[PDB]
Formats: C-alpha cells, sequence, structure tokens
C-alpha cells in the first residue's frame, strides 16, 4: 500500500560532517570510521568520530577495571574451567561482605573485599562519564538536560549500591554482580519489606513507566505522521511553525479536547522519563529506613 | 501516624500539580488564546493562563521568534462558516488544492531556505551538491512517475537531499511541457520500474507549487508543496478507483 | 473554540461511516460516527460500574471492585452480580476502546495525515484483549481475566506471577522488561537532546539539527538522527507491548512450570552437565 516511512527508501552518502566550528577540541576527535548500510536502513549510516577526552579514557578505564574484575572472579567459580564458564555465566555472582563485616572495608577478598573493588571501578566510571556527558554539550554551545535527566538514573543507581547500604549499616544490603542474582536480590527486597507494590513510590515509578511507553509511542506515530510535511524538522517548527506541526496538535486537540507545542512535547517526554527514576530513588531510599513493611504502613496512612 | 515517608508522598503529589500546571502552560505558546469561529477571542479559556512571553535567536542573522505573540494567518482563508452556531465544517469556497484549506493547508512560513550548521543551504539538488550520490536502494532518477489514476506525469530528473542529515527529501519530476515539480520523499513509493503516488493523478502534478530558483527551496514553499499533495488523498479521491 | 491556526482545518470529509451526520465537532473534540459509538459503550460501561457499587456498597472510588465469574463457571455467563457485570462491561471496554481507535481514523483523514497513531494504538487494545479475552479463553475460565479495582488489579498480578515461581524467569518478560527500560533510556535522552537544541547556553543562538547529531557522536560514536529516533521511539514501545502480550499468553496455556526450570536447557546439557565445580556442580 501507501508508503509507511519505517525503513529508508534510498539512501545518499555525501562528504561526512567533521563538526568544525564550535569550541569542540579536535585534539580529542577520532577519524571517521565505516559507513552502514544496516544502520542506514533505519536511521544515520555515518559511525564516528567519537570524542575520547581525558575524562573519557578514565571512564573507559575504571569501567574495564569493573568489568574484568567481575569476569576473573567469575572465572574463579568456573575453576578456571573454560566448559563451565559459559555453563553457568547466568549464574555467577559476585556478592558484597556478609552482615557482620558492618560498613568496614577490612573484609577479605574472597569474603567481599572483591565486591568493594569492583564497586569503586564502578563509581569511577558512572561519574567520569556523567561528567562527560555536560562537558559534550558545553563544548557545542547546547544546553545541560542530557547531563540534568542523566543525574535521575545516577540517584537510583547511588541508592541501590552506596546511600542506603550506608544508611542500613552493612554493604550486604548492596546489589550483587550477576545476572541471575540481581533478579534474586530484586524479589527478596520486596519480600523483606512487605510488598513493594504497596509502597507508593513504586506505584509512581510504575505509571511514569507505563506512561513513557505511551507517550514515546504517541510522539513516534505522530511525527511520523507528519514527516510528510518534513515534522521531523522539529527545531526548524520551532522557530517557523509549519503545516506539520498545526495537524500534529489538531489531531491530539480533536481526540482528547488538548494538545501540544511541537517544543512543549519535549518537555513532557523528558519529565515523564525522568521521573522514573526520581520517585523509584526515593521509594527504595525509605525502604528498611523509615518504612520496614509497606503493605501494613499502608493500612494506618490511607491505602 | 504522619510519617516522613508520609510527608514525602504529600509533597510528591503537591510538587506534580504544579509541574503539570507548568508543562500545559508551556504548550500554549502556539495558538492561544482559543477564538470563536468568527475569530474574536473565546469567553471561556480554561483554568491555565496564557505563559509569559519567551525568546528564541534565529542563528545566521535571522532574527529573533518571541512566543507567545500576536497571530496572524498572514494569508486569504478561502472557507465559508456554514452555521448559526459554533460547531460546524466550514466549506472550502473556491478549489481547496489551489486555495490551500482542508487536508490541502499550508503555513505562512518565512520566505527562505532552512540553513544548516554552516550557513549553507540546508536542502540542494544532487546536481549542485558538492560531493553527493546514491548508495543503496533503486536508484529512482530516470524512472517514470505515476498517480493514482496509473498514468505517467513525467521522469525523475534529481534528488533534492539533506546536506548536513544525508537524507532525500524530495524527487524533482519534469513534465510533459518541460518544467519541473518537487514530489515530497515520503509520499511516494519508488519501485524496481516505476515511481508511485497515491496522492495525485497524472493530471494533478501540474499544480505543485512552483519555486523561485532550481537550486534552492524556501520554507513558506517547502509548506505550499507538501499540503497540496496531501490534500490530493482526500481531494482527488474521484481520480482514485480499484 | 478554536487554536487561532484551527479554523482552515475543520472542512466537511473523512468520515468512514455516516456521511455529513456526524461530521462535526463539541469543544475541541472531533465527533464522527465513532464518537458516537465511543459515548454509549463507554457511558453505559460506567452506569454498571456505579450499579456495581451499590451492590458492593460503597461510594467509596479506592474500595470499588469489578471481578470476573469464578473458575467453575468456565467460560458461560454468569448470572449479572456474580461476574455479569465485568463480563459486559468488559464488552463495553472492548467497545469504547476499538471505537475510540477509529474515530482516530476518521480524524487522520480529514487531516490528510499518516495513519500511525491510531495503529500504535491498536497493541495497546491486543495487550489488554491477550489478558481477558485470549489468555482466559484458552485456559478455560474468564476468572484467569484481572479484576477491575485500583488496589485489588494488584493483587491479581502479584499472584499471578508468584504462581510461576519468581516471574523474573520469564523469557519473555526478560525481553519485554529490556524493551521498558531502553524505551525510557531513549525518551529521556531525545527530549533532552531536542530540547537542548532549542534552549542553548545562555548568549548563543539556537542549535541545528547538525549539533544533535555531533553531540551523540562525541557521545557514544553513533547518532541514529532525527527520523531514526522518531522510529526507533515507536519501534521500542511497541515491542515492549508485544512481548508483553507473549510473555503472558504463553504462561500457563502451553508452559506450567516454575519459571526458572526453563533455564535448565542450557545447563543440564549432557557434554558439560556432569562437569565437577561451578554452580550447578
Ligand atoms: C499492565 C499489566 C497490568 C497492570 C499493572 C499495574 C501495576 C503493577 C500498577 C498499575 C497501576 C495503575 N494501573 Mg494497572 N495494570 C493493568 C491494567 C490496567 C488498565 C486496563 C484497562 O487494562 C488500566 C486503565 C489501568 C490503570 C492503572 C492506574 C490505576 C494506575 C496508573 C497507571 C498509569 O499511569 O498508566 C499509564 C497511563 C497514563 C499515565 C494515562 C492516565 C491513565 C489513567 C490514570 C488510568 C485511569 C484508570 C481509571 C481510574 C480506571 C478506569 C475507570 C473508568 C474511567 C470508569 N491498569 C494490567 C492488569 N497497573 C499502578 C498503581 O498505582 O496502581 C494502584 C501500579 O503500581
Ligand atoms: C518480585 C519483584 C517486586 C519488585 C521489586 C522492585 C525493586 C527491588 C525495585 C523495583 C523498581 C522498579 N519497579 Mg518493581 N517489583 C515488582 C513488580 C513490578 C512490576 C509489575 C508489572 O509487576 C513493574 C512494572 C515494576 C516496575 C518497576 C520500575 C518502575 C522500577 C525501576 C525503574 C528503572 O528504570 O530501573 C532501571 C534503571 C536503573 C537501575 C538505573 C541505572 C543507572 C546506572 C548509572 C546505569 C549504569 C550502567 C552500567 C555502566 C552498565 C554498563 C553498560 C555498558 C556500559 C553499555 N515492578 C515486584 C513487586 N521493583 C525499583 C524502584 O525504584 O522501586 C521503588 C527497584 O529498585
Ligand atoms: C510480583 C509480580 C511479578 C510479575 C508478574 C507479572 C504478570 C503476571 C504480568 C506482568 C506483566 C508485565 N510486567 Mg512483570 N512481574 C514482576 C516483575 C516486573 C518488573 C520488576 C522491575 O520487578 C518489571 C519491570 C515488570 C514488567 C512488566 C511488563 C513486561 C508487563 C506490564 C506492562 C504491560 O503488559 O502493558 C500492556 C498494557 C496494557 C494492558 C494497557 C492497556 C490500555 C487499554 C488499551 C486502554 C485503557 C484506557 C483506560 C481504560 C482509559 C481510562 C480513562 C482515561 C484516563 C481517560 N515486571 C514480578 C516478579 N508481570 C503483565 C503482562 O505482560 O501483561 C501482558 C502481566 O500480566
Ligand atoms: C531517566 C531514567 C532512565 C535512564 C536515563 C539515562 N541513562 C543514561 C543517560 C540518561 C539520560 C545518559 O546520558 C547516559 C548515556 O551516555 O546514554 C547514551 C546513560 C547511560 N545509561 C546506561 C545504562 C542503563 N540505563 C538504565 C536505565 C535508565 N537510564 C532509565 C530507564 C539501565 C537499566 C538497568 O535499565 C542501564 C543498564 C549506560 C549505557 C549509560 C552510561 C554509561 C557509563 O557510565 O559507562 C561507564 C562504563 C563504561 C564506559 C564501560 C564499562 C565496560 C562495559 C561493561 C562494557 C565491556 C564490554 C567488553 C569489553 C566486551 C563484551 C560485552 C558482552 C555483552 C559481549
Ligand atoms: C502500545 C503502547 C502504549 C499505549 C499506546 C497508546 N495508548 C493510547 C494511544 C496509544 C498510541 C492512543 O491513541 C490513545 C489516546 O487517545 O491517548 C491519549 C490511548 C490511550 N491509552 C490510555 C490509557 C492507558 N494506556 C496504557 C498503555 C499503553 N498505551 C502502552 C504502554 C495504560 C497502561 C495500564 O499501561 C493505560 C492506563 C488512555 C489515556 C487512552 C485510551 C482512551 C480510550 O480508549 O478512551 C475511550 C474509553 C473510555 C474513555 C473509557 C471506557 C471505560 C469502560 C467502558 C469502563 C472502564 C473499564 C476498564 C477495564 C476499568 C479499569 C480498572 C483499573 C483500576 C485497572
Ligand atoms: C509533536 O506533536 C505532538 C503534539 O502536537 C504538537 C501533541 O499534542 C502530542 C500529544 C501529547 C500531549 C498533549 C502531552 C500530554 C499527554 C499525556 C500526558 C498522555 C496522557 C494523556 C491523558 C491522560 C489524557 C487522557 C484524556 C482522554 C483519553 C480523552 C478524554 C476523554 C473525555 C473527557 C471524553 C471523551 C471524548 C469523546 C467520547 C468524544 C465524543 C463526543 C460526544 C459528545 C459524543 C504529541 C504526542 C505529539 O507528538
Ligand atoms: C572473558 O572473561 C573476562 C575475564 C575477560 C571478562 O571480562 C568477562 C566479564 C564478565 C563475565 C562480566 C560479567 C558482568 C556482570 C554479570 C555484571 C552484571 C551487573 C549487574 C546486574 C549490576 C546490578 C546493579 C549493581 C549496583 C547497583 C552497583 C552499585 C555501585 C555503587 C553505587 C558504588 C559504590 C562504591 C563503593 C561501595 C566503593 C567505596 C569507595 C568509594 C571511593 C566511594
Ligand atoms: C529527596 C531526594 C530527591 C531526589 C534527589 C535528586 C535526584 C536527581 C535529580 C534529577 C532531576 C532530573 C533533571 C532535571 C529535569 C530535567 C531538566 C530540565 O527540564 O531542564 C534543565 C534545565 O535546568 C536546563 O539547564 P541549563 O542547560 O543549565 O540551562
Ligand atoms: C494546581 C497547581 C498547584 C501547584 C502547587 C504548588 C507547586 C509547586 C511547584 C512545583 C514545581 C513545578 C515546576 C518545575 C519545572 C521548573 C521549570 C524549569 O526548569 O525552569 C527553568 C528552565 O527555564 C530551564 O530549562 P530551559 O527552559 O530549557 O532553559
Ligand atoms: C567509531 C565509533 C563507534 C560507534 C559504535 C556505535 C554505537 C551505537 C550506540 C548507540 C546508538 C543508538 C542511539 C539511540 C539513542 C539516541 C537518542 C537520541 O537522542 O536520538 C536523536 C538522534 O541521536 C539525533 O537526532
Ligand atoms: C535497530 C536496527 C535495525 C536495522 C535493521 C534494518 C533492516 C534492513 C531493512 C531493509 C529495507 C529494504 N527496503 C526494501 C525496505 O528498502
Ligand atoms: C573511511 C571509512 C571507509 C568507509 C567504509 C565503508 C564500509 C562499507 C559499507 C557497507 C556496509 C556494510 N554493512 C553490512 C555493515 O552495512
Ligand atoms: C584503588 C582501589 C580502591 C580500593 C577501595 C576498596 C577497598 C578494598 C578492600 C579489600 C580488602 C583488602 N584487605 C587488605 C583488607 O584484605
Ligand atoms: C508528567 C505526567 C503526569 C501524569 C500523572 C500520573 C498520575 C498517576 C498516579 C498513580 C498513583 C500511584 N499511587 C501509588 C501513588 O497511588
Ligand atoms: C490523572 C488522570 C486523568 C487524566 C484526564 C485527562 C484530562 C482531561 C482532558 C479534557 C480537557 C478538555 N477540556 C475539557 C479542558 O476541554
Ligand atoms: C495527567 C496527564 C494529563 C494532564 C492534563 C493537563 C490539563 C489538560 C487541559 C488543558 C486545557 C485545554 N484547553 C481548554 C486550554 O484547551
Ligand atoms: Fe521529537
Amino acid at each position: 500500500a501507501e508508503y509507511q516511512n519505517i525503513f529508508t527508501q534510498v539512501q545518499v552518502r555525501g562528504p561526512a560532517d567533521l563538526c568544525m566550528t564550535e569550541d569542540v577540541n579536535l585534539a580529542n576527535r577520532s577519524g571517521v570510521g565505516p559507513f552502514s548500510t544496516l544502520l542506514g536502513w533505519f536511521g544515520n549510516a555515518q559511525l564516528g568520530p567519537i570524542y575520547l577526552g581525558s575524562l573519557g579514557v578514565l571512564s573507559l578505564f575504571s569501567g574495564l577495571m569493573w568489568f574484568f574484575t567481575i569476569g576473573i572472579w567469575f572465572w574463579y567459580q568456573a575453576g578456571w574451567n573454560p566448559a563451565v564458564f559459559l555453563r553457568d555465566l547466568f549464574f555467577f555472582s559476585l556478592e558484597p561482605p556478609a552482615p557482620e563485616y558492618g560498613l568496614s572495608f577490612a573484609a577479605p577478598l574472597k569474603e567481599g573485599g572483591l565486591w568493594l573493588i569492583a564497586s569503586f571501578f564502578m563509581f569511577v566510571a558512572v561519574w567520569s562519564w556523567w561528567g562527560r556527558t555536560y562537558l559534550r554539550a558545553q563544548a557545542l554551545g547546547m544546553g545541560k538536560h542530557t547531563a540534568w535527566a542523566f543525574l535521575s538514573a545516577i540517584w537510583l543507581w547511588m541508592v541501590l549500591g552506596f546511600i542506603r547500604p550506608i544508611l542500613m549499616g552493612s554493604w550486604s544490603e548492596a546489589v550483587p554482580y550477576g545476572i541471575f542474582s540481581h533478579l534474586d536480590w530484586t524479589n527478596n527486597f520486596s519480600l523483606v519489606h512487605g510488598n513493594l507494590f504497596y509502597n507508593p513510590f513504586h506505584g509512581l515509578s510504575i505509571a511514569f513507566l507505563y506512561g513513557s511507553a505511551l507517550l514515546f509511542a504517541m510522539h513516534g506515530a505522530t511525527i511520523l505522521a507528519v514527516s510528510r510535511f518534513g515534522g521531523e524538522r522539529e527545531l526548524e517548527q520551532i522557530a517557523d511553525r509549519g503545516t506539520a506541526a498545526e495537524r500534529a496538535a489538531l489531531f491530539w486537540r480533536w481526540t482528547m479536547g488538548f494538545n501540544a507545542t511541537m517544543e512543549g512535547i519535549h518537555r513532557w517526554a523528558i519529565w515523564m522519563a525522568v521521573l522514573v527514576t526520581l520517585t523509584g530513588g526515593i521509594g527504595i531510599l525509605l525502604s528498611g529506613t523509615v518504612v520496614d513493611n509497606w503493605y501494613v504502613w499502608g493500612q494506618n496512612h490511607g491505602m | 501516624n504522619f510519617d516522613l515517608a508520609s510527608l514525602a508522598i504529600y509533597s510528591f503529589w503537591i510538587f506534580l500539580a504544579g509541574l503539570i500546571y507548568y508543562l500545559q502552560t508551556e504548550n500554549m505558546r502556539e495558538g492561544y488564546p482559543l477564538e470563536n469561529e468568527d475569530g474574536t477571542p473565546a469567553a471561556n479559556q480554561g483554568p491555565f493562563p496564557l505563559p509569559k512571553p519567551k525568546t528564541f535567536i534565529l542563528p545566521h542573522g535571522r532574527g529573533t521568534l518571541t512566543v507567545p505573540g500576536p497571530e496572524s494567518e498572514d494569508r486569504p482563508i478561502a472557507l465559508a462558516r456554514t452555521a448559526v452556531s459554533e460547531g460546524f465544517p466550514h466549506a472550502p469556497t473556491g478549489d481547496p488544492m489551489k486555495d490551500g484549506v482542508g487536508p490541502a493547508s499550508w503555513v505562512a512560513r518565512r520566505d527562505l531556505p532552512e540553513l544548516d550548521g554552516h550557513g549553507h543551504n540546508k536542502i540542494k539538488p544532487m546536481k549542485a551538491a558538492a560531493g553527493f550520490h546514491v548508495s543503496a536502494g533503486k536508484n529512482p532518477i530516470g524512472l517514470p512517475v505515476r498517480g493514482c489514476d496509473l498514468e505517467i506525469a513525467g521522469k525523475v530528473v534529481d534528488i533534492w537531499v539533506d546536506i548536513p542529515e544525508q537524507m532525500a527529501r524530495f524527487l524533482e519530476v519534469e513534465l510533459k511541457d518541460g518544467s519541473t515539480r518537487l514530489l515530497p520523499m515520503q509520499m511516494v513509493k519508488v519501485q524496481s520500474n516505476r515511481v508511485h503516488v497515491n496522492a495525485l493523478s497524472s493530471d494533478l502534478f501540474a499544480g505543485i507549487p512552483t519555486i523561485k530558483s532550481p537550486t534552492e527551496v524556501t520554507l513558506l514553499e517547502e509548506d505550499k508543496i507538501c499540503g497540496y499533495v496531501a490534500g490530493g488523498l482526500m481531494y482527488a479521491a474521484p481520480k482514485r478507483k480499484s | 473554540a478554536l487554536l487561532s491556526f484551527e479554523r482552515k482545518y475543520r472542512v466537511p470529509g473523512g468520515t468512514l461511516v455516516g456521511g455529513n451526520l456526524f461530521d462535526f465537532w463539541v469543544g475541541p473534540f472531533y465527533v464522527g460516527f465513532f464518537g458516537v459509538a465511543t459515548f454509549f459503550f463507554a457511558a453505559l460501561g460506567i452506569i454498571l460500574i456505579a450499579w456495581s457499587a451499590v451492590l458492593q456498597g460503597t461510594w467509596n472510588p479506592q474500595l470499588i471492585s469489578v471481578y470476573p465469574p469464578a473458575l467453575e463457571y468456565g467460560l458461560g455467563g454468569a448470572p449479572l452480580a456474580k461476574g455479569g457485570l465485568w463480563q459486559i462491561i468488559t464488552i463495553c471496554a472492548t467497545g469504547a476502546f476499538v471505537s475510540w481507535a477509529l474515530r482516530e481514523v476518521e480524524i487522520c483523514r480529514k487531516l490528510g495525515i499518516g495513519y500511525h497513531i491510531p495503529f500504535a494504538f491498536a497493541f495497546a487494545i491486543l495487550a489488554y484483549l491477550t489478558l481477558v479475552l485470549f489468555r482466559p479463553v484458552m485456559m478455560g475460565a474468564w476468572g484467569y481475566a484481572f479484576p477491575y479495582g485500583i488496589w485489588t488489579h494488584l493483587d491479581w498480578v502479584s499472584n499471578t506471577g508468584y504462581t510461576y515461581g519468581n516471574f523474573h524467569y520469564n523469557p519473555a518478560h526478560m525481553i519485554a522488561i529490556t524493551f521498558f527500560f531502553t524505551n525510557a533510556l531513549a525518551l529521556a535522552l531525545h527530549g533532552a537532546l531536542v530540547l537542548s537544541a532549542a534552549n542553548p547556553e545562555k548568549g548563543k543562538e539556537m542549535r541545528t539539527p547538525d549539533h544533535e547529531d555531533c553531540f551523540f557522536r562525541d557521545l557514544v560514536g553513533y547518532s541514529i538522527g532525527t527520523l531514526g529516533i522518531h522510529r526507533l521511539g515507536l519501534l521500542l514501545s511497541l515491542s515492549a507491548v508485544f512481548f508483553s502480550a507473549l510473555c503472558m499468553i504463553i504462561t500457563g496455556t502451553i508452559w506450567f512450570d516454575q519459571w526458572v526450570d526453563w533455564w535448565q536447557w542450557w545447563v543440564k546439557l549432557p557434554w558439560w552437565a556432569n562437569i565437577p565445580g561451578g554452580i550447578n556442580g
């Protein structure tokens, strides 16, 4: 039938954008790699260049040290056997010290010391990366929204392995490094605390997560449906409203009685998504610090 | 009885009511105040105020837009009120395709081309874009272009491409009388032997509005070209069969 | 009333049913034939809920709940109070939901835009139908559907999940959660990217799509582009709800054990299942 604008029909190549001008320090820029036919059927096909500054080397090194530290430990539990390593990759686990060890670093390597060492490497990798998201935007003159939205994810992460364990008294409250075990930790956390469905900040966290799918499904379908008016060039539609922005808004006005602007829809979108981990981190932080049983706490105050 | 967790969730719902009110006013920077069907301001405007104005500064010295401000359609709207009371359709008083109303509407945008990062024309046809060519899929240049009546209207003679974003946004088609019009990429179905267009029949390509230049299109010309073409889906319906 | 640019768009035409008999507005709302069907299904279905509330005996909104007929009732119809309300309300809800999608198709046509939106909504309708119609029918009772209550419907999720051990081990559930989290990651970046271009550092001009693509290439070495991000976002959300329906529709129809046993197809493979050591040795 009609063209749907789901896969590009004809692909075009020119000289790659080196992205001169602005304040990006091209000393830390790589060359530009291959182009992908495969990628070009759905989005852009230009791979690279990447910006690798000092802050990105730091991130990437301690990032690998985190990964390799868990890897060694995983091999050690495999008894250095390659066949066992594969048979149990999803079952291995690097775990924090036992409850008796408190907030201490004296824990021996095989009894949680390694977990502290990996978590130091993680801690450095995520934070120096956060500095990258603020600096790359700074270099191009852009706004800081990406860094601030990143800060919402780092909040939940920080609460899980670091803020809540400290306020609890022991590293053993923190999350293990393993595929299935982190799942097991999640199910137990809800049991120990009397059914997280009854943590109202978990319910908010779910409304925003479902809503983020609702919102992104509406916004993607809506921009693809007015792409025939060049609707994906949204910044110009913000600079100079076209028929694309007007048809889009009128569809929603006519359907549910109100509507967005070409700029404003991205405010809805950044807040929908950000509030998933903002409310999530709060819910976790109060669990066991201030509320031990959410279902019981629910009865005493409303529902 | 009144926990810190209790205090936190009451706080959060209060922040939420303020965030929603803020977000709503931000999306009232275009189109508002609401109007009555006669163009004068409507009494009942909702319980959210209009937002205080803000300003964008267009690059390459193209001025400053400030929203919200005074709205003007900036063009003649060829439609008649049909109803004593509000809420009814409005009738095209002409050729709605040629007059630019209904699914054929366009917007009075600036009569300039969009400009990329270094200040160059954002859309240039391949014949003038220093460096560009075709890289995957069926190359449409040369192919015949065919409408919803199943007759041919001309041939693809070029592609107008996005320079910074590297994608094809228009086909340039040459007509039986030797002039050219732009076809929006989204509105065509490129095939192995032809290029098919459900939007228009062969005889309505000649009415795609025309550009004041052979290697630049303007934002106001883009709105006219694209609104016309999608309006064919409704207004060229008598041609369409099968 | 009207948006300041709205009038030139309110022309006759585009209906699928009724011609011009329902071709008009009420406030902002387009009506159309399926905006009248939407109103019947949704109103009636609300009258059944209020009636269900006096039966149960409370006008408290948090507390109202409407249950399917008992498992013993199987797939047959139930007395109105012993399950038939839910059963009708379900028809009313399915009617309103589908009617709303066809109202969206009329609107697309009068505006001459693509039919992307109601197509994406149909996935939402089909996850719903997977829970209330497809899975209950394949298992043999309406009672396998969920109850309509703010607080009761949450307990059905917990009861259903814990029937199969930790439901985290449902592999379709894994893929769907993976799409759900990635969707929210992409929705956050796209909002923050476009708002960082239109609202740049103080004392600067509006940025261009050039900078959006430079920012991500700096950041991660690739940029999907202004058309890719919108394609990508639609694909993420729609595949999350697809594997949702997939993960629920195989639970208790073709699979019945604790979901973690599924993972032995890899661990108990005979050419490493006897090795000393590891976790499973
Ligand atoms: C998806 C798999 C599960 C499920 C699992 C969960 C879990 C787990 C949670 C919820 C929660 C909620 N669910 Mg439930 N829920 C399902 C099916 C549904 C259906 C449905 C018709 O199928 C509806 C309408 C709801 C609605 C809701 C709300 C009560 C609440 C917030 C969701 C939200 O923001 O979503 C995104 C949508 C929007 C942001 C748009 C606004 C949606 C509005 C608010 C929904 C109105 C509901 C209304 C009161 C009920 C219909 C009444 C008629 C108007 C008469 N659920 C099925 C059974 N749902 C959360 C909660 O707090 O529960 C108490 C929660 O923790
Ligand atoms: C039996 C299990 C329990 C349960 C226990 C928990 C627990 C425990 C938690 C949640 C949490 C969540 N729950 Mg619950 N939950 C259950 C049932 C549900 C149901 C359902 C339909 O039944 C739903 C929809 C949800 C929904 C959700 C989410 C809304 C929320 C997580 C948000 C998120 O984005 O995290 C994903 C995002 C992150 C973790 C942030 C990541 C940021 C960092 C910086 C990323 C670093 C990446 C690193 C470098 C990796 C390397 C990558 C390479 C470099 C590429 N739960 C039941 C009741 N739930 C969380 C919460 O906040 O609750 C209040 C939480 O901690
Ligand atoms: C303790 C319980 C178990 C468990 C048991 C289950 C069970 C059982 C199910 C899920 C399902 C899901 N779970 Mg699980 N799950 C667990 C842990 C989790 C965690 C987590 C971090 O721990 C996460 C992220 C999830 C995530 C999810 C999703 C994959 C999925 C829910 C979304 C969905 O299907 O939407 C689909 C969306 C809809 C149905 C919305 C339909 C909306 C309709 C079309 C319209 C409504 C409009 C409304 C009436 C209008 C009202 C008025 C308006 C306000 C104006 N689960 C634990 C271990 N999970 C569900 C699933 O896959 O269902 C298919 C499901 O049934
Ligand atoms: C607002 C809430 C949502 C959110 C937002 C968000 N996340 C973000 C951002 C934002 C706005 C960023 O700016 C940032 C980013 O840069 O994104 C592109 C980020 C980010 N979110 C990430 C992940 C992530 N986000 C998650 C969740 C969420 N993020 C929420 C849904 C999740 C989960 C569990 O749902 C994850 C896992 C990262 C991709 C990225 C931050 C990157 C970072 O800190 O990296 C440091 C580590 C390294 C640089 C390298 C470590 C080594 C690796 C382990 C790879 C080693 C590979 C090995 C050599 C080979 C083998 C691998 C095998 C699989 C083959
Ligand atoms: C497929 C991707 C996501 C998605 C997509 C999607 N939903 C959509 C759309 C799209 C593209 C629309 O176009 C449409 C819309 O208009 O949005 C504004 C809609 C919409 N999604 C909505 C809700 C919704 N979507 C959800 C989910 C999602 N929708 C997915 C994650 C959820 C949940 C639980 O995750 C909810 C709550 C509405 C805002 C709207 C649909 C409005 C509609 O269909 O209205 C007509 C019907 C009525 C006004 C009422 C009918 C009432 C019944 C007769 C009685 C009540 C019965 C009901 C079963 C009771 C529920 C009890 C609860 C306590 C559990
Ligand atoms: C081929 O094999 C080799 C060896 C080469 C490999 O490299 C193989 C590698 C692997 C097999 C890697 C496998 C990796 C995994 C399974 C990891 C999976 C990870 C998760 C599920 C993560 C879950 C969440 C973990 C959290 C929440 C961590 C929190 C971190 C803290 C916030 C950091 C706190 C810091 C501390 C405690 C240290 C204190 C010091 C300071 C300076 C603050
Ligand atoms: C009690 C504990 C509560 C939670 C603790 C903090 C958790 C981390 C917080 C994250 C908030 C998300 C980011 C803010 C919202 C998104 C940003 C936005 O909408 O506008 C950002 C704006 O300014 C632009 O800044 P500039 O570029 O500097 O002008
Ligand atoms: C019915 C309403 C009840 C209200 C009850 C009290 C509410 C209290 C306040 C809630 C906070 C809501 C506002 C949060 C958003 C703040 C907006 C913002 O971020 O402003 C700075 C912004 O420019 C910077 O980003 P850019 O505009 O992109 O530079
Ligand atoms: C030499 C360098 C090697 C590079 C190796 C490739 C890495 C692929 C990673 C992410 C791609 C998916 C990005 C999806 C998230 C982007 C969200 C977004 O904002 O998209 C807008 C778009 O980027 C502008 O318009
Ligand atoms: C998320 C990455 C997805 C990339 C995979 C793209 C698949 C290739 C599609 C080829 C399209 C061919 N055709 C005929 C539509 O042009
Ligand atoms: C300076 C870098 C040279 C560019 C290299 C071009 C790579 C070939 C393009 C074909 C794409 C192959 N594939 C399947 C990944 O799409
Ligand atoms: C530079 C690495 C940062 C170190 C932070 C983690 C401390 C690890 C504690 C391991 C225990 C060592 N020891 C000697 C007590 O066995
Ligand atoms: C930025 C979007 C705003 C949408 C508002 C969503 C409200 C949903 C409320 C769910 C209620 C959860 N709980 C546990 C507090 O009852
Ligand atoms: C918090 C979940 C409930 C969301 C309800 C959706 C808001 C109603 C939108 C109708 C507004 C149109 N109206 C009446 C102002 O003209
Ligand atoms: C809960 C998410 C949706 C919140 C709804 C926000 C209010 C919508 C109504 C705005 C008023 C519309 N109006 C009448 C000015 O056109
Ligand atoms: Fe967008």
